[PDB]
């Protein structure tokens, strides 16, 4: 009188293949039957799992364990869920730089984690230094340090690691390499030994916000000058003010939950570097920056044809993914996160996908994949991009421009404005597209006086500690107000995107905004103040 | 109903049944465990050919023995199913010059129609081994006719067969019996009352020879009740000609659920019982009897050991009653005064006095007829205190003729008793209530038939009730004595105070 | 015929949710159903627990253990109760510095640990230097050791452990690094391998406060002076006189129960560094300086709607929460912890904790949430602050100051006034939150002389062997006693808080306690004295 249970995971046979759930009463858990109309007034998912999978993901966490919660708690919600693979990704985050001669330029610097085409399951970053100019006196970069071309240059910077995964790493802190330009390998992170003693959970931050972030250099005596770089990289760099961080997958151990008495510790048998090759040839992967435009990544576990045991895993439809994934859900039936319809986001695949994809739709006879969306089955290995439609994007996948039709649409809510600067209150993601602001005057008659022409001068707007962001005349006038020759004399405002701005002088070094495509944003006359 | 019985089929369903109604788990576990196989055994009674031709397969099994049945037993089954209903010349006759009343002074001369009933009575068998339990020339007839039916059946029944009898609920409780059927609408009964008869109906016992039909048949107006029985292969029961048994006497049954079902568009009562040893259930008897016993032992500050209470009920109705000993002797105490209790046990903890509840006639219960000066002399009725045998007798098979409830009729019968103790107290070596005769004799004068008729019979009667309606349970009775009789409530206060 | 008992923890099901207790019989230990009648005359507590957890607090210590004693008899009273996890918290107190260059200042130092807000799981502390001027002739530091621009200070403190957490650390204890300013982290103290033998317990020093404090400088050879210094951070150091102490929780193994025979052995698989990421992600925190003004901290396990097993815990009302906690009781049916109304206390709440906690007012029409305290249902990760409301405090949420009204009634008791100073007895609470006294003369005729008028020179008062406070005159004064030029002129006593005070000399080094807002305290003629 035992129920059937061949993978032994505890869940019985039936229940896997046809669809269960937990639910808790007066104060005990017992696994039961899906019912449609019972179980859907108290907000219960309904789940599918494998009969033939001790793990339906593959991942070290057991189907059983991880719907009952008896599992590192650490794990984030949206990983609970049984077709979700739940590992981590480790990306490192380099906050400011600073430079010598082996006068000392100390700049910070702004990252974004990045992804590029032809893609591979490997995690980099590139960090962008800002262009412009902290300080008046630092024209030529060359000079300011005292570098000659037979000198060599100190870099001191610091960083930090970021988890944007779904499963904590305990012991171990991964190996990172920089590397600029297309082959000039800089410096290879050494691996501290015993000391990354702390943990990273999912959407934090190590070391924590609260601390300084790891000094790079050991202030030992390992290398004297660890960071050398002799000159002609010096030259690569002031060209490019690009880098890029190259980060391998050798995590540590894994954390176990235990039966006996409920205590999570850490087995020395099992480790990631053997499980996530795994996990990475039997799951479908989407990557989607719906968020905060950065990009997260989710890994669904898809049935492949050709392998017997891999059809056990229940047929998953492109529609719940999304809904299981990242949280969109059908209020009116129409999908949506937080009220932005579906329509609004690209698909892109990777060539395989392609041919694969257009297969799916001819056996339907659609044109408009939006509609007949939730009758596509995955498949194993492929690859989709999600990224909202109505910004404009670089090679590296980053968010880099949008047209400006948008663009002056988010700009209609002038909260105040006075002669010292505009303190606006603006959705924080364009915030993320905009380098900085150039003003200009405009006679009656036509005259143009651009107050910051300098390329390194445009960084004028800060924000405000109430998310109000605020513009400031003086910080690169001569710290003086804004005056006006005439009130009927027209103040022009313009907006630069990312996309169109410059970052190194010109041929003949050219330092003035005039050959910079502006794109016109404000213009109210001397008496509209 | 349909939807719960699908969930319960289902093994990985079960539980998740069970877990959101346990009550109809409970209900449809019942059901499919025990009672399916009454659902067929009932369907098969409406085709016609299948109740004929279970009728004649039984028939013609006991066929055999039916031809070797001697004159003597038809003889005495046919005085057994029909009651048989210039003598004396002298006397009787010139002084003469309900049922007894139409058949057939407060002087010598009531006493000739007592003999005369006892002389009167029909020769009847199924009510005398009931009534009884189990004149003297008749006797002898009786002897030699219950041992020569006795000896005749020798065949026990030994697949499972269900037969159907209907019986007056007025044999087992004539005082529900007169209100089971809803005033406003005599199709129905009130579950109210209802409910009540379930509470304590666990188990019943037939002590005489049943006669039941075969297939069932409809019943008389006054009978609601259609008794079914599981029988046991070791239970010898006797055929009849007409499609009816007669059973074997001292039969055991456990009753196993009772409920209301609709047949013909009018409401009747089914109880379901099934035929076990007698002796199986009278040996639980012994065992409740001693709970009750051992627990009041240590209440009133009487001996454990002492039993003070047994069990002498035999008839239909005998588990309700017996359940219903806690619930009187728990009235009993919240009643009645503490300081009251102590001296009463005390008075029979020092004798060998019981508290006799009995569902047979009095005079054949266990002593009443023992402490009688004459056999016309003996009193029947629902119990009555005798200093003789100082003992209580509570008769649970009838219904008080004035009393409302049990209480009522205990309290009753509790008057007579504490004259009693009062008697002893006072004249060690007189009459117990000789003192008590003078004393209410002038109070029932100026007002003693006043009250309910029940007192106004005698002083013992009226001390008896008067008693009662003083530590009445409802203050409105209680209350009722005093502005109505403000005299005769003085001196009933001094007289309980005496300790 | 077994009770059933799904965790495994002796306590059976039925029991565990419903309510039972422990009691003594002859001396047998037995458990019990609660009864109402029975219990509460024996000064027993109702538990409540789960019955799917093996702990349910989540720490190494089992639900059954706990309540039986069967347990490290160094755990605190408080943390026996089983919703209240049990482990430690480890700062470092800093006893006092001593300063020369690679004429030795030396200060005595008192430290506070901090707290700030988005407040993470991380502890910090906070040390304060002494100021006031223990030698006349030793104005400016500057010149009191010979620092020269080209010179560089070496630095040797002495440190104490103090561990007020609820459970005992056993080998390890651990690193923590010295910051200067925002990031100038001046040394990382070295983690001493194989020492600490002894034991940490909760509310104990490292060592005891009978034996020398453990010396920073190793005076060994590792290095002649770890802790070098360049001059301009002694400039920074000057300005500001404050350092900063993070650590970090690496601790050490833990302490076991061994049913077998009763002896506790220390086990090497069990680590603390593996538990506490769970107890962190699965407790309410809550902070209360009540018994000293002193921050303590405590945690609660609360429900989180998301997750099923931890549905199964006991729901917990903040009421009682802070009953079991802290040591609250009802005396009168009104909530006091020795006498102080718990309206007296201010609750300030996370912003997310904000919007859990609004809307919870809002479906009990409520405004005021002293009254409604027992309606309130904790969630998981909550956090909430609970300090006296009668004092002003600053940005790291240590006490700092209070309306001056209350300060007066706290001196209207003089046990003994004479010439030569006042002998006090004040709560000892107080006089943590005031850095000295202002004492002036007034002439008959309206004058104004400061005995004392320098910044540095407020230490005027100490405490009697008997808890006396004692004002000294002598010190400060001339050595010589109190004089009065009229016994018709009133002396003036002023009393200065911390917040007000002044650290450093001034824009033109002013060293008169003019500028300074000061109290009127005690004000007597000279024939009152």
């Amino acid at each position: 009188p035992t129920v059937p249970d061949r993978d032994n995971d505890g869940i019985p046979d039936s229940l896997e293949v046809e669809g269960y759930t937990v639910d808790v009463k007066n104060k005990r858990t017992f696994l039961s039957p899906w019912i449609s109309n019972i179980h859907e007034k108290k907000g219960l998912t309904k789940y599918k799992s494998s009969p033939e999978k001790w793990s339906t993901a593959s991942d070290p966490y057991s189907d059983f364990e991880k719907v009952t919660g008896r599992i590192d708690k650490n794990v984030s919600p949206e990983a609970r869920h049984p077709l979700v693979a739940a590992y981590p990704i480790v990306h490192v985050d380099m906050e400011n730089i600073i430079l010598s001669k082996n006068r000392t330029i100390s700049k910070n610097t702004s990252t974004s984690r990045t992804h590029t085409s032809g893609f591979s399951n490997s995690n980099s970053s590139t960090v962008a230094i800002d262009h412009s100019l902290s300080l008046a006196g630092e024209r030529t970069w060359a000079e300011t340090m005292g570098l000659n071309t037979a000198d060599t240059a100190r870099l001191n910077a610091n960083i930090r690691y970021v988890n944007t995964g779904t499963a904590p790493i305990y012991n171990v802190l991964p190996t990172t390499s920089l590397v600029l330009g297309k082959n000039q390998t800089l410096a290879t992170i050494k691996a501290k030994e015993n000391q990354l003693s702390q943990i990273l959970a999912p959407n934090n931050y190590y070391p924590s916000k609260n601390l300084a972030p790891i000094a790079l250099n050991a202030q030992d005596d390992f290398s004297s000058t660890p960071i050398t770089m002799n000159y002609n990289q010096f030259l690569e760099l002031e060209k490019t003010k690009q880098l890029r961080l190259d980060t391998d997958q050798v995590y540590g151990n894994i954390a176990t939950y235990n039966f006996e008495n409920g205590r999570v510790r850490v087995d020395t048998g099992s480790n990631w570097s053997e499980v996530l090759p795994q996990i990475q040839e039997t799951t479908a992967r989407i990557i989607f920056n719906g968020k905060d435009l950065n990009l997260v990544e989710r890994r669904i576990a898809a049935v492949n044809p050709s392998d017997p045991l891999e059809t056990t895993k229940p047929d998953m439809t492109l529609k719940e993914a999304l809904k299981i994934a990242f949280g969109f859900n059908e209020p009116n039936g129409n999908l949506q996160y937080q009220g932005k319809d579906i329509t609004e986001f690209d698909f892109n695949f990777d060539q395989q996908t392609s041919q694969n994809i257009k297969n799916q739709l001819a056996e339907l006879n659609a044109t408009n994949i939006y509609t007949v969306l939730d009758k596509i089955k995955l498949n194993a290995k492929m690859n989709i991009l999600i990224r909202d439609k109505r910004f404009h994007y670089d090679r590296n996948n980053i968010a880099v421009g949008a047209d400006e039709s948008v663009v002056k649409e988010a700009h209609r809510e002038v909260i105040n404005s006075s002669t010292e600067g505009l303190l606006l209150n603006i959705d924080k993601d364009i915030r993320k597209i905009l380098s900085g602001y150039i003003v200009e005057i405009e006679d009656t008659e036509g005259l143009k006086e651009v107050i910051n022409d300098r390329y390194d001068m445009l960084n004028i707007s800060s924000l405000r500690q109430d998310g109000k962001t605020f513009i400031d005349f003086k910080k690169y006038n001569d710290k003086l107000p804004l005056y006006i020759s005439n009130p009927n004399y027209k103040v022009n405002v313009y907006a630069v995107t990312k996309e169109n701005t410059i970052i190194n002088p010109s041929e003949n070094g050219d330092t003035s905004t005039n050959g910079i495509k502006k794109i016109l944003i404000f213009s109210k006359k001397g008496y509209e103040i | 109903f349909a939807k719960a019985f699908a969930y319960y089929i289902e093994p990985q369903h079960r539980d998740v049944l069970q877990l959101y109604a346990p009550e109809a788990f409970n209900y449809m576990d019942k059901f499919n465990e025990q009672e399916i196989n009454l659902s067929l055994e009932e369907l098969k009674d409406q085709r016609m050919l299948a109740r004929y031709e279970k009728w004649e397969k039984i028939k013609q099994h006991y066929q055999h023995w039916s031809d070797s049945l001697s004159e003597e037993g038809r003889g005495l089954l046919k005085k057994l199913q029909i009651p048989i209903e210039h003598s004396l010349s002298q006397e009787e006759k010139e002084l003469l010059k309900t049922e007894e009343k139409e058949f057939l002074l407060s002087e010598k001369e009531k006493e000739f129609l007592k003999k005369l009933k006892l002389d009167i009575q029909p020769y009847d068998i199924n009510q005398r081994l009931q009534d009884t339990g189990g004149n003297l020339d008749v006797r002898k007839q009786y002897k030699r006719d219950i041992q020569n039916i006795d000896a005749l059946l020798h065949q026990s029944i030994g697949n499972k067969i269900y037969l159907y009898e209907n019986m007056n609920i007025n044999n087992l409780t004539a005082t529900l019996g007169a209100d089971l059927v809803d005033s406003t609408d005599n199709t129905k009964i009130n579950r109210g009352i209802f409910n009540e008869f379930k509470k304590n109906f666990k188990y019943s016992i037939s002590s005489n020879y049943m006669i039941v039909d075969i297939n069932e048949r409809p019943a008389l107006d006054n009978e609601r009740l259609k008794w079914r029985i599981q029988l046991s292969p070791d239970t010898r029961a006797g055929y009849l000609e007409n499609g009816k048994l007669i059973l074997q006497r001292n039969i055991g049954l456990e009753i196993k659920d009772v409920q209301i079902i609709k047949q013909s568009e009018k409401e009747y009562i089914r109880i379901d019982a099934k035929v076990v040893p007698k002796s199986k259930i009278d040996t639980k008897i012994q065992e409740a009897q001693l709970n009750i016993n051992q627990e009041w032992n240590k209440a009133l500050g009487l001996p454990k050991y002492t039993k003070l209470i047994t069990f002498n009920v035999h008839n239909r109705y005998a588990s309700n009653i017996v359940e219903s000993a806690y619930l009187i002797l728990n009235e009993w105490k919240n009643n009645i005064q503490s300081d009251l209790i102590k001296k009463v046990t005390n008075y029979l903890v020092d004798g060998n006095g019981r508290f006799v509840f009995t569902d047979i006639t009095l005079p054949n219960i266990a002593e009443q007829y023992t402490h009688q000066d004459e056999i016309y002399e003996q009193v029947h009725s629902k119990g009555l205190y005798v200093p003789e045998s100082r003992s209580i007798l509570l008769h649970g098979p009838s219904k008080g003729v004035e009393l409302r409830n049990d209480s009522e009729g205990f309290i009753h019968e509790f008057g007579h008793a504490v004259d009693d103790y009062a008697g002893y107290l006072l004249d060690k070596n007189q009459s117990d209530l000789v003192t008590n005769s003078k004393k209410f004799i002038d109070i029932f004068k100026e007002e003693g038939s006043n009250l309910t008729s029940y007192g106004r019979t005698n002083e013992a009667e009226f001390f008896a009730e008067a008693f009662r309606l003083m530590h009445s349970t409802d203050h409105a009775e209680r209350l009722k004595v005093q502005k109505n009789a403000p005299k005769t409530f003085q001196f009933i206060n001094d007289q309980i105070k005496f300790i």
